[PDB]
């Protein structure tokens, strides 16, 4: 019993249309769109039942389109996209309507930019464990930095001997702005993976920090000299050492 | 703000208790929900409370007094997975969207049994020129302050080495500024006098 949403991330420039898709619980009759600003304040936009938009808040711009064609996703379409539309949009559905538990999707993170020319993938560096830490604690912390990326659509994961690990890992909850002053600032993100020192010391062990970057697609034009900053993975690797 | 929540945020030791409070400035909204949201997910209802009194769902207890429109959530035996943003949401008698409070951010922190605060330098695996400073193994109530436009310092982060039943805090700092070094990386923070600074 989980509501689904795609896409998880959307970057778009101004004056366009984007489509937010929601797949509500199979037998639910009431569908909702909400939006969350700056990772906290949650605001109702609009709901839908009996095949029609019903309630709308002051935040709902009627220029937006809300539909649920037979056998297709519940959708919100934002047009023309504006900078102020940037937010995480969450869909929800419920069985009995008002007083029923509303089941929320995982959200779509929409970033609207003035132009796409600044989109830039991360540089990723892996910093190896300190000999002093190993000496003092019998433990070894690897640190990974993803830097210089924009906008801040990334997910970081750690891979040991070709297998993803979660134990021993902690990644900053949010990227930090490199130049707080700017509205166009690039971001950095750090993570640690801590393993027993003897595991880091084993040269048969392979460690990889991986950053999944959400960027441009083939449908986006690119005329600048540097590589097209497409959706891609950037990783840094190292083998354990004595 | 129709629905008002407090406190703004709260730190709770693992195994500990927490009390979240909520009110409405509008007597029309008398039907309340508590929702929880983890980073990168959508809200998930914990429980509703529509009548005066107490309701229980596992380690969670909600209380409502309609007369005063006081609502609260009480968490017992807090678990690391309880770290989340907690929203009070309400709806009016008479289907509408929910109205949410600003939320309370709850962090459940580990009790560090044998604290061993230290700042280490780690070198880049592809180039020995660049490095970061790792402040680690400090106590969970140590506060890491942000700080110079060209010096970067992350918030403290709890990692859990599951098989060892071992958790530890860390923060990372780095910079290209000529005067930056691990010895002074975290100077704007109050750190234990016995912090280990090797070389």
């Amino acid at each position: 019993p989980k509501v689904l949403q795609i896409p998880s991330h959307q970057i778009i420039d101004m004056g366009q249309m984007v489509t937010l898709n929601c797949d509500p619980v199979s037998n639910h009759l009431y569908f909702y769109w909400y939006k969350q600003i700056l990772g906290q304040q949650m605001e109702f936009l609009v709901n839908f039942y009996n095949g029609k938009v019903m309630e709308k808040s002051k935040l709902f711009k009627d220029q937006f389109s809300v539909e649920r064609p037979d056998g297709s996703y519940f959708t919100l379409k934002i047009q023309p996209t504006a900078l102020e539309d940037s937010a995480v949009y969450f869909c929800a559905s419920s069985f009995w309507g008002a007083y029923a538990e509303q089941f929320f999707g995982p959200g779509t993170r929409l970033t609207v930019l003035e132009d796409l020319r600044n989109v830039t993938p991360p540089k990723v560096s892996l910093f190896e464990p300190s000999k002093a830490e190993i000496s003092h604690t019998q433990k070894a912390t690897l640190v990974c930095l993803a830097t210089g990326f924009y906008p801040d659509h990334v997910e970081l994961s750690w891979w040991v001997n070709g297998k993803e690990v979660h134990s021993g890992v902690c990644t900053d909850p949010q990227p930090l702005k490199e130049q707080p002053a700017l509205n166009d600032s690039r971001y950095s993100l750090s993570s640690r993976l801590r393993v027993s020192a003897t595991f880091w010391q084993n040269p048969r062990n392979h460690f990889r920090c991986q950053v999944q970057f959400y960027g441009l697609s083939e449908n986006d034009e690119w005329t600048q000299d540097r590589a097209k900053p497409v959706t891609q993975i950037v990783s840094a690797e190292a083998w354990g050492r004595a | 703000q129709k629905v008002q929540q407090s406190p703004e945020s709260l730190s709770v030791p693992e195994g500990g208790m927490a009390s979240l409070n909520c009110t409405s400035s509008d007597r029309n909204f008398q039907y309340f929900w508590w929702y929880r949201q983890h980073s990168g997910e959508g809200p998930k209802a914990l429980m509703s409370i529509f009548s005066d009194g107490d309701k229980k769902e596992g380690r969670f207890t909600a209380h409502l007094n309609k007369a005063s429109l006081h609502v609260s959530l009480h968490i017992r035996d807090s678990q690391p997975s309880d770290s989340a943003l907690y929203f009070c949401a309400a709806s009016e008698q008479n289907a509408q969207g929910l109205t949410f409070g600003l939320g309370t951010r709850v962090s459940v922190f580990p009790y560090i049994q044998n604290p061993d605060p230290a700042v280490y330098q780690l070198r880049d695996s592809k180039s020995s020129d660049k490095s970061v400073c790792l402040f680690t193994d400090f106590d969970s109530q140590t506060n890491v302050s942000q700080s110079d436009s060209d010096v970067y310092i992350t918030d403290k982060c709890v990692l859990d080495m599951r098989s060892m039943d071992f958790k530890s805090n860390s923060a990372v700092a780095w910079s290209n500024k000529s005067d930056f070094a691990c010895a002074n990386a975290f100077n704007n923070s109050i750190i234990p006098e016995d912090t280990f600074f090797p070389s």
